[PDB]
RNA sequence: UUGUAAUUGGAAUGAGUACAAUGUAAAUACCUUAACGAGGAACAAUUGGAGGGCAAGUCUGGUGCCAGCAGCCG
């Protein structure tokens, strides 16, 4: 479980790229800040600051993956067969 | 949530369900924990148990109905508490913003087994359904009367000047010739041994003691400083008179209190069905502004049509409802911010209105039918969004082409 | 893993917490009246034959409840008894379906 | 000639350096720069030494035409033979020929410096932290903790420095201490230096040297003539009353049968003080 | 598992006691009423300590550290104020250092004529 | 560009 | 409509505390009866920094310019540029952004021109370590004011450029119920066009005060000579008691006039800074009014300082009723338990205030 | 003689509904079975991976007309 800290490729200017895919994110178990994956930016929509995201194991040095935001799947959203809730 | 418990309830009998299930149903409330949501923790609201009009019946002759009125509202304050003051701002949901005229505290209608039981232990030392719609210088500061130089004598200029006012150099000189009378305050820097070992110990304490000065986890780490903030509250709260606790908290949750507003639409009191609650809900400084909000908006998933560029939909923000016309943008690859005609098909995108300012996260949903009469069989749930900023001023811009052969 | 959550600060007061507010909410003819009238009796042991509006009933030695009935008929109650309800019975017809 | 190419670590000497707004900074062995310009951004001007006049002129080159430009002053020489201006820090990556002295000139500057950063050899670094029974406890480490207090910043690299050079290095920091202890150089170096020949054998047997000896009786006679109290002068007349004394001040002080490596600076002094008492002065 | 930590010690005080007992008779190499009745301070005393020496929570990092960090401080404090003191006694005797021969002497153990010049005119000043 | 993005301003009528 | 005040009193609180809460005020009768009423330049310059530094703000002064309607709008901060006029020194303008520094939307990045100094505004030295420090308490982690250029009375020309990275939501809960202990102190003894000499009899002057004490006193001389040093020649000096156990400090200051003692002034601010110390219990008075709003605008918590008897002054009271009528916030006080001294714990609850204006 | 059908013909059938019977302590269900139950047989099979193409569209770089990113937005 994690804290999402900041989005920090929310403002870079190339749709898609690897940057825009990057959450800073607060591991909860230990404080220690770290960054994950989000599969696409309309996934990142979702994804907004103060929120749990569940992380899982996946440019390098990211090691992470969002697999539930709010404790709703992301990917069920993404498919749209859920609403995140608040 | 997968998992959630679904009650079955088979048919009716002398208008009442079977009391197996009942039984049921009612103990699953009794143990149930409610969990702490964003917005109720950070706004004082009530629900009127009870609506009463005050109002003179001899001024609704004279100038008329058409008169406005002034209104009592009782109930059980909800969530934080509400400043004791009058003149707070509040906003009751399909009525308008008021301002509390008066209010005060009445004994609790309903009260619980437990606390009538501790105030009949009280009066030792010394009703289950309530459905009426079915010389201290702290005082010498806040006496404005009394001049501030009239008070600071009793017990015993100006901030534009920074530096403290300061005694003649002569006499702060002879005041000071010897150091004494602060020693305290510094730091030092057979039988006495011990004696130095108690100062070495105590000026170790004073060097290093909070380098020094465990919970397993981060997260019990930030419940231990919420709860420790609590219980200094609680213990303050507890050494302070009742009276004056009052003034400083408000009405805490809990209160049955009565306010009176002035001002009321005569349409409220006149169109009044208990049926249709009541719901009041205190307003944040930022509530008050108005401007322009920014949001990501995303059409609604079951919503058949998509929404268009200045087209009247109602938001709900916060405890207010209204309607506007919204303009929904594009980052452009967050160069500029470009006109869209329809909101994207699935996907979020900026929207743009003006309205009543809230604070940023603060979630909404759209609608842009509310009356019976159009609803028809769509879902009505129109757009879903979040605030992401507030301010006065925005710039969108629209792409225009010249054309020429 | 699953214990942990964000940290937030519940202001409910330690002592002489408010009734909470028990929105039942469903669609018109479901039996929401029905349903107070029932709970109402199982903890008070008297029958309440009209309601209108909030009810506040004892249901345990130090616990309280209100009662609301929204409109089923009317969006704006959905959303207001949405923003104030602690708890919601939603009321679904069997037969017909969601 | 060696030269670091790492920013990091010049980044963190030059933060370290802790430099006020209203400072003043003694840079020695300014280099290409890299270390100038940054304490040009933080200081109230920079006095720099530079022994090689085309280095110099290319410092000059590339401060020319900055906002900084007036605050830096160069002065060519030998840091050893020039005589230096008031100075606040000291930061320097000089080359290590001149590191041992260089110390003792900050230690002995007649304002020295609240604190400087200094780059050293690994084993001399060492040398200079180390601690009373440590291996390396030396001459050099009881002297600059009687006249400062040096701590370690970094381990730096051998790959940072281009070409590499055969030794590691550390970054280190020293503290002159404001009041001076006020007790003799001379007399505390000469002890010492008489002690710490063999700094794992007993101080007795450091004393039993027959120069030691010779040097000793030759101090008391002149010390005796100071008092104006006369003397023979020649040559074994004392040797059997400078025994006696050491051997007497040696078995009082309980410090005969004690290592050198493994007295502490307290042990040092109270030694100092009994040889004063019984009438012996060192150096 | 003899001596594994329990989830609450002091709902089962009474099996840590037994425990205790097993270690003393375990390790001791190392170290060297009738219910049933028709009727029913010192016990007080005996409930207090048993409790207390059954239930003593064992010292912590960081309290461990702050022994360490505090013992290290004060002896620093003591040695301070012994070297102040010599300090003081020693400006009591204390001398000029021109005339003494400097201990960097040591190593040579032989002396040119130019020297011994130096030294002749250096005792013939002195007198 | 300094009237670019404001609302309010100073009305003096000294 | 609008809360009304009279007359000159507390100008920049009040208008600063009126942006923090975002009520519209009035202040009426600003010094009617003097020969030339209305407001001076320095508070009209105060207005206009107020409008550069917010957005949506309306402000209205009269025809007679004795009373002011106050609108405000959203702390959105930015870069800008503030000439001060030479009625007041910079820090007279510097004192309230601190308080509207950390709430905005973008960081404050204001370069101010003119005097640097005063006889009765807060100085260079007294911000640098006197205020921030209590702001870096209450959760400002970033905030800096760099001295460009020093500008002395009467011809000033100095040049400061304050920055505040730090934005927080709201100020931290303040729990301090014990005096600090002070362990050392420091200052700075600052010139402008004139000799060093001046500089080391002023340091010299502090001393002899101080001397008697068990504590450090190391006093930091920074001469300024040249293009930077200013148009006039000045000099005055700030002394520091800092605490580095909890970061707490307490600080004195004046500047000497011309044909002044350098000693005398020494040792008038070393007496001023012993005087400080033994009037304050946690915070100085000057630094009291900083510390009090900023507790009313954290958290919806009881923050505890510790006051001493000596700190409830007139200003005190005031400032006290000037949050009540604007916030309706109560001040309580309680008496401590001891008995060695007579301090009382102000307790005080937060607002919940929450800074809306930063973009997430 | 290959591929594609919201083309077209009449035959079969169970998921489901349901008389009855069987089953069961009593029931539900299974096996049976009158009678209904199919053309988009809408009686509307999923979970992952790979690869395209499109504009008076958008961003970035430059040995011109190009390349990269990408393109629910024209
Ligand atoms: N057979 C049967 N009738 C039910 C059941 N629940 C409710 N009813 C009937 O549905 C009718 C409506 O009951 P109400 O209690 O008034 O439901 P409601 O929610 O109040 O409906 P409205 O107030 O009109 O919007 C009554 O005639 C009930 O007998 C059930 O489980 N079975
Ligand atoms: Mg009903």
């Amino acid at each position: 479980k994690g804290i999402v800290l900041e989005k920090l490729g929310i403002e870079s200017k190339q749709p898609n790229s690897a940057i825009r895919k990057c959450v800073r994110v607060q591991l909860i178990k230990n404080g220690k800040k770290v960054t994950a994956f989000v599969p696409n930016d309309g996934c990142l929509n979702f994804v907004d600051e103060n929120d749990e995201v569940l992380l899982a194991g996946f440019i390098p040095g990211v090691r992470f993956k969002v697999v539930k935001v709010s404790g709703v799947s992301l990917l069920a959203l993404w498919k749209e067969k859920k609403e995140k809730p608040r | 949530y997968q998992g959630a418990k679904l009650f079955y309830l088979s048919g009716v009998i002398n208008g009442r369900y079977p009391d197996r299930e009942i039984l049921n149903l009612s103990r699953f409330i009794s143990v149930m924990k409610f969990r702490p949501l964003k917005w109720r923790n950070e706004h004082p609201y009530m629900l009127a148990d009870r609506f009463t009009d005050l109002t003179h019946p001899e001024l609704i002759e004279t100038q008329g109905l058409q008169i406005d009125r002034k209104v009592a509202i009782y109930g059980y304050l909800h969530g934080t508490p509400l400043p004791s003051a009058p003149g707070t701002r509040v906003h009751i949901a399909g009525v308008g913003d008021f301002s509390v005229a008066q209010i005060e505290k009445l004994p609790d209608p309903c009260p619980t087994p437990f606390y009538q039981q501790k105030l009949d232990d009280f009066e030792r030392e010394k009703k289950l359904i309530y459905a009426p719609m079915s010389w201290n210088i702290g005082k010498l500061i806040y006496m404005d009367n009394i001049s501030p130089e009239e008070c600071i004598r009793r017990w015993r200029v100006d901030l534009e000047k920074f530096v403290p006012y300061f005694d003649t150099f002569e006499k702060l000189a002879k005041k000071w010739k010897s150091v004494d009378a602060i020693k305290e305050r510094f730091l030092g820097a057979r039988e006495m041994n011990a004696a130095k070992k108690e100062k070495l110990r105590a000026q170790f304490e004073i060097e290093e003691g909070e380098n020094f000065k465990e919970y397993d986890t981060w997260y019990e780490l930030q419940k231990a400083k919420i709860s420790k903030q609590l219980e200094i509250n609680n213990i303050e709260y507890q050494e302070m008179t009742p009276e004056q606790r009052q003034r400083i908290e408000g009405f805490k949750a809990g209160s049955y209190v009565r306010i009176v507003f002035e001002k009321v639409p005569m349409e409220f009191v006149k169109n009044f069905n208990p049926k249709f609650p009541i719901v009041m809900g205190g307003l944040l400084p930022t509530e008050i502004k108005f401007g322009i909000v920014k949001a990501r908006l995303r059409r609604h998933r079951w919503h058949k049509k998509i929404l268009k560029t200045n087209d009247p939909l109602v938001l709900s923000l916060g405890w207010r409802r209204f309607q506007t016309l919204p303009i929904y943008t594009t980052t452009d690859s967050r160069t500029r911010t470009r006109m869209l005609k329809y909101t994207p098909e699935h996907t979020y995108c900026n929207a743009a209105f003006y309205g009543p300012l809230c604070s940023p996260n603060t979630p909404f949903c759209g609608v842009q039918i509310v009356a019976n009469s159009d609803t028809g069989n769509g879902f009505r749930i129109a757009a879903t969004g979040i605030v992401e900023e507030i301010d006065v001023n925005i710039e969108i811009v629209k792409k225009l082409k010249l054309v020429g052969f | 893993e699953r214990k942990l959550h964000v940290p937030m600060v519940d202001r409910t007061p330690e002592d002489d917490p408010p009734p909470f507010i028990v929105a039942v909410v469903g669609p018109p003819g479901t039996g929401k009246t029905t349903l107070i009238r029932s709970l109402v009796r199982r903890m008070t042991k008297s029958t309440l034959n009209d309601i209108q509006g909030p009810i506040t009933v004892v249901s345990g030695k130090h616990r309280r409840l209100t009662f609301l009935e929204c409109p089923a008929d009317d969006l704006n109650a959905m959303i207001d008894i949405a923003k104030i309800a602690d708890l919601v019975l939603l009321l679904i017809d069997g037969n017909f379906g969601f | 000639q060696h030269i670091l190419k790492n920013p990091l670590v010049a980044q963190g000497i030059v933060d370290k350096a802790q430099i006020r707004p209203s400072d003043v900074v003694l840079e020695v062995g300014p280099g290409t720069g890299n270390l100038t310009v940054r304490i040009l951004e933080q200081a109230k001007n920079v006095v720099a030494v530079e022994m090689d006049p085309r280095m110099a002129a290319e410092l000059t080159k590339r401060v020319r035409g900055t906002p900084v430009e007036k605050k830096l002053e160069i002065m060519l020489g030998d840091f050893m033979k020039t005589e230096l201006p008031y100075f606040d820090i000291c930061i320097s990556n000089t080359p290590y020929q001149i590191s041992s002295p260089l110390v003792f000139k900050l230690i002995n500057q007649p304002r020295p410096p609240r604190v400087s950063i200094l780059m050293f050899q690994r084993e001399f670094a060492l040398r200079l932290l180390a601690r009373p029974g440590d291996s390396l406890y030396c001459r050099l480490s009881a002297n600059v903790q009687m006249w400062a207090n040096v701590t370690h910043i970094m381990k730096v690299g051998k790959n940072n420095f281009r070409p590499p050079p055969q030794v590691e290095s550390s970054v280190v920091r020293l503290e002159i201490k404001n009041p001076r202890p006020q007790v003799d150089y001379n007399e505390w170096d000469g002890l010492l230096r008489i002690v710490f020949v063999r700094k794992n054998r007993t101080i007795s047997a450091g004393f039993k040297s027959t120069t030691v000896m010779d040097i000793l009786e030759k101090n008391y006679k002149t010390f005796l003539a100071m008092n104006n109290e006369m003397v023979d002068d020649t040559k074994g007349s004392m040797h059997d009353v400078v025994k006696e004394k050491i051997d007497t001040v040696l078995k009082e002080t309980d410090l005969g049968d004690k290592r050198a490596g493994k007295c502490d600076q307290n042990d040092f002094l109270r030694l100092l003080y009994a040889f004063h008492q019984v009438g012996i002065h060192f150096s | 598992g003899t001596y594994r930590k329990r989830f609450n010690e002091k709902a089962r005080s009474g099996h840590m006691a037994k425990l205790k007992e097993l270690k003393r008779i375990r390790n001791k190499q190392f170290t060297r009423p009738n219910a049933n009745a028709e009727i029913l301070e010192e016990e007080k005393k005996m409930k207090k300590r048993k409790l207390q020496e059954l239930f003593t929570p064992k010292e912590s990092k960081v309290s461990r550290l702050k022994k360490k960090r505090l013992d290290k401080f004060i002896e620093h404090q003591l040695k301070r104020e012994e070297r102040k003191t010599i300090i003081g006694k020693l400006q009591d005797y204390k001398i000029d250092t021109s005339l003494l021969t400097s201990s960097k002497r040591l190593g040579e153990g032989r002396q040119t004529k130019k020297e011994e010049f130096k030294e002749a005119l250096s005792l013939e000043r002195q007198g | 560009k300094m009237m670019k993005n404001k609302r309010g301003g100073v009305i003096d009528k000294r | 409509k609008y809360t009304t005040f009279q007359g000159s009193q507390n100008f920049r609180l009040r208008i600063v505390l009126a942006t923090l809460s975002g009520k519209p005020i009035k202040i009426e009768k600003i010094r009617s009866g003097d020969l030339n009423p209305g407001l001076k330049d320095y508070e009209v310059s105060f207005l206009r920094l107020i409008e550069s530094v917010t957005n949506g703000s309306v402000i209205e002064i009269s025809y007679t310019g004795t009373t002011v309607i106050y609108r405000p709008g959203i702390i959105v901060g930015g870069a800008s540029t503030h000439i001060c006029p030479s009625s007041k020194p910079v820090g007279y303008f510097v004192e309230p952004m601190l308080y509207l520094a950390p709430f905005s939307k973008k960081k404050f990045s204001i370069l101010f021109k003119g005097i640097t100094a005063s006889h009765n505004d807060a100085g260079i030295e007294a911000i640098k370590w006197g205020l921030m420090p209590v702001m870096e308490k209450f959760g400002v982690r970033e905030c800096a004011l760099h001295t460009l250029k020093r500008g002395s009375p009467p011809l000033g020309g100095g040049e400061v450029h304050l920055v505040v990275d730090s934005l927080i939501a709201q100020p931290i809960t303040m729990h301090e119920i014990d005096r600090p202990i002070i362990s050392s102190i420091t200052g700075v003894a600052y010139s402008t066009r004139v000799s060093p000499s001046l500089v080391n009899r002023m340091i010299d002057g502090a001393k002899k005060v101080l001397k008697n004490l068990q504590c450090e006193v190391n006093i930091t001389a920074d001469v300024w000579r040249g293009e930077n040093s200013g148009k006039s020649p000045g000099w005055g000096i700030t002394l520091v008691a800092q605490s580095k156990q909890k970061g707490w400090s307490y600080f004195a200051e004046d500047i000497g006039d011309a044909g002044s003692i350098p000693e005398e002034l020494g040792e008038k601010v070393a007496c001023q800074l012993l005087e400080e110390i033994s009037k304050s219990a946690a915070v100085g008075r000057n630094q009291l009014p900083l510390a009090i709003v900023y507790m009313v605008i954290g958290k919806e918590d009881i923050g505890r300082l510790r006051i001493n008897k000596e700190q409830i002054d007139e200003r005190f009271i005031i400032l006290l009723r000037d949050i009540k009528k604007i916030f309706n916030t109560e001040v309580f006080l309680k008496p401590v338990d001891e008995a060695d001294n007579e301090d009382m714990i102000a307790t005080i609850k937060g607002i919940g205030f929450t800074n809306t204006s930063k973009k997430i």
